[PDB]
């Protein structure tokens, strides 16, 4: 239907791409905390991104706001979510692997992440909801 | 044991600074035009307000009768008189320094575990302070 | 003025005050001639080279000229009587902490200075207009004929 | 190099560490498995031939036990299999393999190893679970922490390296480091952050918490000190217990901007006859710093009496802050409604300074900087402007912190953090550079399809005007995530480049020793110097002093 | 896999409301904050345990037995 | 839930990484050092797939 | 198992820096899923 | 470790009534270091955990998507609603003691993942064991009762604390460890010894009354044979012939 | 002996080195546990390093620490004699 | 730049001095142009100084150029542990690398 | 009987609410630790598993079972089996369960603690008897099953305390609570603009009497008037916890007076 | 595995005493009171009854160690008060208060009715 289009790294170079359309693409008090957000006020936007979350990928779609997080972080993040035990299948009891770890009651998180639900986090989790404190208690 | 100095003073302003439990307070003593008194006092035990007189009496012992870590200290047990009883606000703390301002006056530092004293007079009132332990007393 | 040396003559004179509990207003009963010729004999001791020839002798006198200089400017006739208030007993206290001292700091024979050496040097880099750091650590080590920002500095 | 330089060892043992603030200093904590592996080959002498007797008896499955018995021929007798003849007679010159006791010296150690204190000697103590356990003071000498690194243990088969380990190899004997002549282990983490909240004019302690407090110093005298307040109510001041710790004949002094004899910001540090007189104590003090109170006891008392200090001051440190509580959350990371409000502007006026210098490079009116060009220069100006507004906005947000906030006590106590961390939390993230240049324009003229071309305003090349509280942009979010791959890559790279770097070194000098004569030679014979640093001394007791003759004008030398 | 027996934090019995969780979700129209309320569960700790729990038990009971009697 | 996507090989799970490689059929101009007779060069990767 | 069935890898004489995360990788491979040891950089995901 | 790069392990366990407690009895089922949060700067961390204590007290799905509306502010405002701190904070008290601790402490839950490195997959020691075939020396590998690495790093530093003896005991007693006899005439490791007969021959040289015992490692006899067959004669000799 | 000096003119340092005393009580302590006869008397002590720090304490060390040139010549120096300042 | 010169009454008084800094090497020419002050002239690159002044100059040029890279990030090393090894690479009459083409290029035992 | 006091605010069979006053802070905090981890209580602790077919593991299963809350109102007439003259286990000082269920429907079945039969001589004790507290009378949801699968399997229980194991903790979280207006200044109130304003206020603070606003700090206050709420986890009642944590603290106090004056003697 | 076995926190073992008493050369008229298979339950609750007595001078405990379940208590008294009888008179309070609490407890629970 001619509404939405594939677009490569090539073409990119010849087009210009709205960040959302809630304020770019409109023509044009504000909340203190809302993040400081340029309009970069352009009349000839050919393009509009489906999600600037989708940018990030598989690993780095589980970290909940990883844009208040300092860059390494994501990156040490991405590499130890794929060491994290949980449940990789659901056949895991016909399955004869060199290795195999499966969590007891795995859980989904609290705070979730709306990519996450494309990625079956939810229906296979690795992981549990802690209660954590943080404290200085005992110097263990 | 003895008093080794005795005036009265009144305050003439009372700084709380960054803390909210010890104030600064500056104060003049009535009787002599050159004695003056820095002192931080433990205002939630012992509130202070400007303009207010306070008898400062400095000892080397608490005991009446006159004998001139020394003693391991123990709590107070009943029936035990002592000069602390005339006063209301009684602190132990040692002599870290003697410093000369002019011809005939002389500053005392003292230090009441971290809440320091400044004594500033002339030689012939101040004659009487050794580098050593003593006991300050205030009463209201 | 700052420089490391090895004694601290500063914590040293700090502590005969504070042991003998020096009085601060009764005069002291140290004599010119005795702090004079206490220094200076005091510079004979302090013995880095114990060898019994000119040669030798000389280098231990030039090994101590630094620390000479720093122990004379401490230990002044006024600085000492003035400023300090040693007494007799508290001079002669410090004259042999210091000797004690100085002993304590000379390097002991066997001791593998080069590889301490090339540690303390190596450690700092790996936690490191014109070049800096490890480049620049490897253009000096590996003496490259031509560098990559060479310059000079005319006064 | 894979067989004779380095070679694979017997008797070590490799494992996770975990850190316990309740053992000492040079106390190591070696798991019981481990220690029922590990042997010590003990001979049998007078003096613990009951002893020996008895380990041989409890057999190799129960600690403290024995493994083999050799005699003095030179054979060796499997303790397992060998009950069923009963228990062996001993006699004078015989071996005993036992396993590794308490207070047995061993060689700790963590690769890549790259300094000398990085492999101690350590006293073991045998532990239950499955980890070693360490004092958390020396853990910087070792670059170690506890998110799963692993060290090594090796065990002396001898009297003589025994002895060798003990004396030389101690943990004591390396805590003033040569390699600045100043203290390489010092007050950390926790314990630091207490102990400036505990030395803090505020901090008064009753009567009951005191004791506690008081007797878990293991060398306190058994005299309770005179509270700082006698009446109305016995308080005794934060200074006062801490004092207890510090052994008695130490003095130390430090003037801080400002201070004075009357401290009025409580900063700088007086201590007479081991009692602290007034001043906080932080990392300048009891850190592992040049002239502290570690350099001072160390030197003065000795390195045991120095290691006993380490422990004190954890212990009575440790078990107030656990008494007191120390957090962090969200909400110290918030700056209230004015600051924010002058944040926005302060970044608005750099923006519009910086819109100023752009309008009149697109005129041409602008000079380049004399060695630099016109882009150039104006690309510095630019860079300079918005530096300038990230370190104006911290400032801001850092003086509006209060006293209580919990990130502003840590950066002042040192214990973790500094002012450009609350700067990104709080107020901005500031400019992102990639190759010490702003972001570059990876597209046709500009640096993401989403700005027309030919943009150089902050926001077009890398300048994240938000903050980690408030969050980041799509563009600012790739953008930073720019500069931090920059930072892996180096982090790679500089740890491949610089391992080799220091191999060349030492063993360029691995041969070089001072001799008796105090001449430093190599293992030719050649002099490389004659004296062994120009002056024949040991950086380890070398100390910063001024010379009072150089400076000075005539007059004040004279006088 | 299966509901837990008892809540990590307190200990509090949750694995015998697993089924009126889902029944209150199903047939009485309540959203899972209101459904964990009438459960009784009021500590955040207890709240969770039955919020965020997967039960992977329904998709193993799917394959036919290994060993049937 | 399984995906597919990879290959079964002696009763191994094995995945082809994709690989990444410069573009042919494309002119590119690349800049030489000093130490070069040649100052520029212009190179194209002709293919045929 | 998602990630290893979307990465790439990038072959290491060449005259350039593979390894920065350039501006034309915004939406095609992750900025942050990189290895943290020698493939950094050089093995991306989608 | 949890989503943001915070990774570490357990230090020590409590039972529930040696954790500290809040008034309304919930104890922590984990507690981190506050000095973890500052250098790192994981603010989402801090964030996800109020967002998380409010989907719980909500019994909601927390949204945490990068770029989307939700603001810190806006949390706390319903964590505000639901009677608790809007920062998060709580009073807690000592578990020891009872005694209330004089700071309030961040809480709330958070979502955390067991790594796959577990203590018991990596503790090992070893005090003798299987020696390789080729070098005589300790054998690589946690399965096989192998020994630890004793690199050219460690060396560098024992030669550093002077420790000659122990290096010479750790190369050597605690490695491999070979005796060989050696010819008077020719350094040559090609000394024939029959020990049972307490005879020694040295081929070539026609002697039997200049024979020499030494220790040297195994693998040093290996480099110097490897030489040998290489044409390289490799002489090692018990007396000095120049001086210092 | 050309190698050996007199000791009349030796110009080593009379302090005993850290290494010197290592090696000392190592030896020392090794021949205590070879049932050597001890030089001092013992109030109560199992440990042979300990041991061997009671008699280097008073001087009761029959060793003599022979400390080599970087040329080959030497001097004799007795524990005795060396001062154990360090 | 900023220098520390003695003044007259015999302090130490700051004062700013015009100081040339020069991209590329010519220091034999240029150390011979009237104006300058020769006894002062310094150069990045510490071979140009032991071709011109000499191997000791070299060896004060090689530990300042050690000095500052240590010194550019604020460590602080001891002086003996910079001044052994600039000894050691000026001990044989000239800068010795500390690659195999330098001090592995010595006679100092083949197993060494 | 001029001693601790006792005021119940609120009391059920699953949570007691109390105001404990006229005691000690030491007391009141070493209360609720043995309510914790010191009463005694019946749980399984051993599983025997003759068939299982099912898709849980045989531990997964055992480590369920023993979290089950028993009935633990005779509990001290039973005895310590490591103080018991048995070989493995008798009627004396254990007890033994068995569970038996098969998937005869085609649809899933649950197996609920409701299915668990004791086959011991209870001997006229009231211990045992897994815990019901739902409306539908089943218990804890052990384990599904499907068609085919079978469940056969032997537990025994025998008595223990929380230290041992958190399975034979008896309570639930327990609050504890003293001093709600902070008028003993144990706590400084972290805040941005007014703490007061910013925290808000305990339950409990309308039992108490306001600051008065402008009043001296009283340093010579001791904590007291606690304010707790106990929970139970079903297997005793609630009631029994608290009294029973009494009773288990005097004991605990006691044996240290025993001890020591078996010193005395020697 | 190294896991200490869980009963070691409470079950006394083998050769081992509940109490241990052993005099103080620190200060006169001090004792040292090590008890095994103890926890901060018992300790703070007898350092706290102790320092109620006027005639104890000085009372504190500590846990060296979370790992082992011991812990010390030292008290001080005045001269002719001897320490155990200290602990005595402390433990006697302690039965004699908790006793109180209970009956206090039974009579307030018979009055309500929900339960
Ligand atoms: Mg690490
Ligand atoms: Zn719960
Ligand atoms: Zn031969
Ligand atoms: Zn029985």
């Amino acid at each position: 239907e001619g509404l939405v289009e594939y677009i490569d790294a090539e073409e990119e170079e010849s087009i210009l791409i709205a960040m959302q359309p809630e304020d770019l693409e409109p023509a044009e008090d504000v909340d203190p905390a809302k993040r400081i957000r340029v309009s970069h006020h352009a009349t000839t936007f050919t393009h509009c991104e489906i999600h600037p979350s989708m940018i990030l990928g598989v690993a780095a779609s589980i970290i909940p706001f990883p844009d208040h997080n300092q860059s390494p972080r994501n990156t040490y993040q991405s590499a130890m979510g794929k060491q994290a035990m949980g449940v990789f299948l659901t056949n895991y009891n016909v399955r004869m692997d060199t290795m195999a770890n499966i969590l007891y009651y795995p859980q989904k998180p609290l705070g979730t992440t709306r990519a996450m639900e494309y990625l079956k986090f939810r229906e296979l989790p690795a992981g549990q909801n802690a209660i954590v404190a943080i404290a200085c208690y005992s110097g263990y | 044991s003895n008093t080794l100095f005795d005036d009265i003073f009144q305050v003439s302003e009372v700084d709380p600074g960054r803390y909210n439990k010890v104030c600064r307070i500056e104060a003049a003593s009535t009787t002599q035009d050159q004695c003056k008194l820095t002192l931080d006092i433990n205002v939630e035990l012992f509130p202070v307000a400007a303009q207010d007189s306070l008898t400062v009496t400095i000892a080397s012992s608490l005991n009446l009768e006159d004998t001139p870590a020394t003693r391991s200290w123990r709590p107070p047990q009943a029936g035990d008189r002592s000069l602390a009883d005339d006063y209301d606000y009684v602190m132990y703390g040692t002599a870290y320094k003697f410093e000369e301002v002019s011809k005939d006056l002389i500053a005392v530092y003292y230090s009441f575990g971290g809440l320091l004293m400044r004594l500033e007079g002339n030689y012939r009132n101040l004659n009487n302070l050794k580098q050593e332990n003593a006991y300050l007393l205030i009463r209201r | 003025a700052n420089w490391p040396l090895p004694v601290n003559i500063r914590r040293i004179i700090q502590n005969a005050q504070q042991t003998f509990h020096i009085d601060h207003t009764k005069p002291s009963d140290l004599t010119i001639k005795d702090i004079v010729l206490g220094v200076k004999d005091l510079q004979e001791n302090l013995l880095v080279l114990r060898g019994k020839n000119e040669i030798i002798q000389n280098a231990q006198r030039d090994a101590v000229t630094l620390f000479c200089c720093l122990l004379r400017s401490r230990l002044a006739t006024r600085r000492v009587l003035q400023e300090y208030r040693l007494t007799k007993q508290a001079f002669d206290w410090v004259l042999s902490n210091i000797e004690a001292q100085f002993l304590r700091s000379v390097v002991h024979p066997g001791e593998m200075v080069g590889v301490l050496a090339a540690q303390s040097i190596g450690e700092p880099a790996t936690q490191m207009k014109v070049t800096s750091g490890v480049p620049r650590l490897k253009e000096i080590l590996n003496v490259a004929k031509n560098m990559k920002t060479p310059s000079l500095t005319v006064y | 190099r894979g067989n004779l330089m380095g070679k694979r060892v017997d008797f070590s043992a490799r494992t996770v560490i975990s850190g316990d603030p309740n053992l000492e200093l040079d106390q190591v904590g070696v798991p019981k498995s481990i220690a029922k592996t590990l042997t010590y080959p003990e001979v049998v002498t007078p003096y613990n031939i009951d002893r020996l007797t008895q380990l041989v008896r409890n057999g190799p499955n129960e600690h403290p036990g024995a493994k083999y018995v050799i005699r003095d021929s030179g054979d060796r007798i499997d303790l397992r299999y060998s009950k069923r003849a009963g228990d062996i007679q001993l006699q004078y010159g015989w071996k005993v393999e036992r396993h590794i006791m308490d207070n047995d010296p061993v060689l700790f150690n963590r690769q890549p190893s790259l300094h000398k204190m990085s492999m101690m000697a350590h006293r073991v103590k045998v532990i239950p679970y499955s980890t070693f356990r360490l004092n958390l003071s020396v853990t910087s000498p070792y670059n170690a922490d506890f998110d799963g690194d692993e060290m090594n243990l090796h065990v002396p088969q001898s009297e003589e390296t025994r002895a060798e380990l003990s004396q030389l190899c101690a943990v004591p004997l390396q805590i003033v480091s040569p390699q600045s002549n100043k203290p390489c282990m010092g007050i950390v983490q926790d314990t630091l952050c207490g102990i400036r909240k505990l030395t803090l004019r505020d901090t008064f302690i009753e009567l009951d918490q005191v004791l506690n407090m008081l007797y878990w110093v293991p060398d306190w005298d058994g005299v309770i000190p005179t509270p700082a307040i006698i009446k109305p109510k016995p308080l005794w001041s934060g200074k006062q217990i801490l004092s207890v710790a510090i052994p008695n004949g130490i003095h130390l002094q430090r003037f801080d901007e400002g201070t004075t004899l009357l401290s009025p910001k409580d900063n700088g540090m007086l201590i007479i006859d081991g009692q602290i007189i007034f001043g906080v104590v932080e990392k300048k003090t009891v850190g592992s710093s040049n002239g502290g109170l570690i350099h001072v006891v160390t030197r003065e008392k000795g390195p045991q009496v120095c290691a006993k200090l380490f422990g004190n001051i954890q212990k009575v440190v440790n078990f107030w802050l656990l008494h007191n509580g120390f957090s962090t959350g969200i909400g110290d990371t918030i700056a209230d409604g004015p600051t924010m409000r002058e944040i926005t502007e302060t970044i608005a006026e750099a923006k519009k300074k910086v819109l100023d210098v752009t309008k009149e490079a697109q005129a041409n009116l602008l000079t380049a900087k004399h060695g630099m060009t016109l882009r150039e220069s104006f690309e510095d100006n630019v860079v300079r402007f918005l530096n300038e507004a990230r370190d104006k906005a911290g400032r801001l947000a850092e003086v509006n912190l209060k006293d209580l906030n919990n990130v502003k006590q840590m950066v002042m106590a040192g214990s973790k953090g500094s002012f450009i961390n609350i700067a990104q939390m709080s107020a901005c993230v500031g400019q992102q550079s990639v190759e010490g240049k702003r972001i570059a324009f990876g597209f046709v003229d500009r640096t993401l399809p989403h700005f027309s071309k030919d943009d150089y305003s902050p926001e077009s090349k890398g300048f994240v005007e938000n903050s980690y509280l408030r969050g980041l942009t799509p563009q600012e979010f790739f953008f930073h995530a720019m500069g931090g791959r920059e930072g892996l890559i180096d982090t790679a790279v500089k740890t491949a480049e610089t391992g080799y770097i220091q191999r060349r070194l030492v063993k360029a000098l691995e041969d070089i020793m001072v001799h008796y004569d105090n001449t430093t030679r190599n293992s030719l014979g050649n002099v490389i110097q004659f004296i062994y640093g120009e002056d024949g001394m040991d950086a380890a007791h070398i100390e910063k002093q001024s010379l009072d003759t150089i400076g000075g004008s005539d007059a004040a030398f004279e006088k | 896999m299966i509901v837990p027996v008892r809540c990590f934090s307190c200990g509090k019995v949750v694995g015998d409301k697993w089924e009126s969780y889902l029944n209150l979700l199903q047939e009485d129209e309540l959203d899972e904050g209101t459904a964990l309320s009438r459960l009784g569960l009021k500590r955040y700790c207890c709240r969770r345990m039955i919020l965020t729990h997967v039960d992977l038990i329904e998709k193993f009971l799917r394959y036919n037995p290994l060993e049937k009697r | 839930f399984d995906m597919g996507g990879y290959f079964i090989i002696n009763g191994s799970e094995k995945v082809l990484i994709a690989q990444e490689r410069s573009a042919g059929n494309i002119v590119q101009v690349f800049k030489k050092a000093a130490p070069s007779p040649i100052s520029h060069v212009a190179e194209i990767r002709s293919a045929l797939e | 198992t998602l990630s290893h069935l979307r990465r790439t890898n990038t072959p290491i004489g060449k005259l350039a820096k593979p390894r920065q995360l350039h501006n034309t990788h915004w939406g095609l491979v992750c900025p942050a899923e990189t290895p943290e040891g020698q493939a950094c950089g050089l093995v991306k995901n989608l | 470790a949890s989503r943001h790069g915070q990774k570490g392990t357990i230090g020590i366990t409590y039972r529930r009534e040696d954790m500290p407690f809040t008034a309304e009895g919930i104890v922590p089922d984990l507690i981190i270091n506050p000095h973890a949060i500052p250098s790192r700067m994981t603010v989402a961390h801090l964030i996800e955990c109020l967002l998380s204590k409010v989907a719980a007290l909500s019994g909601n799905e927390g949204d945490a998507s990068p770029f989307t509306d939700i603001t810190v502010e806006g949390i706390s405002k319903l964590l505000r609603e639901h009677g608790y701190q809007s920062r998060g904070f709580e009073v807690m008290y000592n578990g020891h003691t009872g005694k209330k601790l004089m700071a309030q402490i961040f809480f709330g839950p958070t979502y955390y993942q067991r790594l796959r490195h577990m203590v018991d997959d990596k503790i090992h020691a070893r005090a003798r064991g299987p020696m390789q075939v080729l070098t005589r020396q300790p054998v690589e590998g946690r399965s096989r009762d192998g020994g630890l690495r004793f690199g050219e790093m460690e060396r560098d530093c024992m030669i550093a604390h002077g420790a000659a003896s122990f290096l010479k005991e750790r190369l050597m007693e605690a490695s491999d460890a070979f005796r060989v006899h050696i010819c008077g005439i020719c350094g040559l490791m090609t000394v024939i010894a029959k020990l049972n007969h307490n005879q020694f021959e040295c081929k070539g040289c026609d002697n039997k009354i200049d024979i020499y015992q030494i220790h040297i490692p195994y693998a040093a006899k290996l480099l110097f044979q490897e030489l040998m067959a290489m044409n390289i004669t490799p002489r090692l000799y018990t007396d000095r012939s120049r001086d210092f | 002996k050309e190698k050996a000096i007199p000791k009349d003119q030796r110009a080593t340092t009379p302090y005993m080195t850290k290494y010197e005393r290592a090696r000392i009580l190592g030896t020392r302590a090794l021949q205590i546990s070879m049932n050597a006869p001890v030089f001092v008397d013992l109030e109560g002590e199992t440990d042979p390093l300990r041991i061997a720090m009671k008699e280097l304490a008073e001087k009761k060390i029959p060793l003599v620490i022979r400390r080599y040139l970087p040329d080959g010549s030497f001097e004799d120096w007795s524990v005795e004699e060396l001062i154990v300042d360090l | 730049y900023d220098r520390k010169v003695p003044s007259p009454t015999g302090e130490y008084v700051k004062e700013p001095e015009w100081v040339l800094e020069t991209d590329g090497v010519n220091l034999s020419e240029v150390m011979t142009v009237p104006g300058i002050d020769p006894t002062r002239i310094y150069t990045n690159s510490f071979i140009d100084i032991m071709e011109v002044l000499g191997i000791e100059a070299g060896r004060a040029a090689l530990y300042k150029e050690v000095y500052n890279v240590i010194a550019s990030d604020g460590s602080y090393v001891n002086y003996r542990h910079m001044a052994l090894l600039v000894d050691v690479m000026t001990t044989q009459g000239g800068l010795t690398s500390v690659t195999r083409h330098g001090f592995n290029r010595s006679n100092t035992g083949a197993l060494m | 009987s001029e001693g601790p006091q006792v005021k119940i605010r609120e009391a059920s069979k699953d949570n007691v609410d109390f105001i404990l006053s006229n005691v000690d802070l030491a007391m009141a905090n070493s209360l609720r630790r043995v309510m914790i981890a010191e009463i005694p209580t019946l749980a399984i602790d051993s599983v025997e598993v003759e068939t299982n077919t099912t898709v849980l593991a045989d531990e997964f299963i055992a480590h369920r079972l023993g979290l089950i809350p028993l009935q633990s109102m005779d509990i001290e007439q039973l005895e310590y089996s490591r103080d018991c003259f048995c070989e493995d286990h008798c009627d004396k000082c254990s007890v033994v369960l068995t569970l038996q269920a098969f998937g005869e429907s085609e649809s899933t079945t649950n197996v609920y603690s409701k299915d668990l039969v004791i086959v011991s001589n209870l001997m006229g004790r009231n211990i045992g008897h897994p815990i019901i507290q739902d409306k539908e009378g089943n218990g804890v949801l052990i384990c599904k099953l499907r068609k085919g699968q079978e469940l056969k399997l032997t537990c025994v229980a025998k008595k223990g305390i929380a230290k041992e194991h958190a399975k034979w903790g008896p309570a639930a979280a327990i609050e504890f609570e003293y001093d709600p207006w902070n008028k003993l200044k144990h706590t400084d109130y972290w805040y941005e603009q007014d703490s007061a304003k910013e925290w808000p206020q305990s339950k409990n603070c309308e039992y108490e009497d306001p600051p008065n606003e402008g009043d001296p700090f009283d340093y010579k206050a001791q904590a007291d008037t606690f304010y707790m709420n106990v929970e139970s986890v079903g297997s005793i009642p609630v009631d029994q916890v608290v009294v029973r944590g009494i009773d288990t603290l005097q004991k605990k106090v006691a044996s240290i007076l025993l001890a020591l004056t078996q010193m005395d003697q020697d | 595995m190294n896991a200490p076995d869980r009963f070691e926190l409470f079950l006394l073992g083998e050769g081992e005493s509940k109490l241990k008493i052993d005099p103080d050369t620190k200060a006169p008229n001090a004792v040292v009171i090590t008890f095994e298979k103890e926890d901060h339950t018992l300790g703070n609750l007898i350092r706290a009854e102790l320092l109620n007595d006027r005639k104890v001078l000085f009372a504190a405990y500590k846990v060296e160690h979370p790992f082992f379940a011991r812990f010390k208590l030292r008290i001080q008294t005045t001269e002719g008060y001897d320490p155990k009888d200290a602990l005595k008179n402390a433990c006697n309070s302690i039965i004699n208060k908790l006793g109180a609490l209970k009956t206090n407890f039974e009579t307030e629970w018979n009055l309500q009715t929900l339960a």
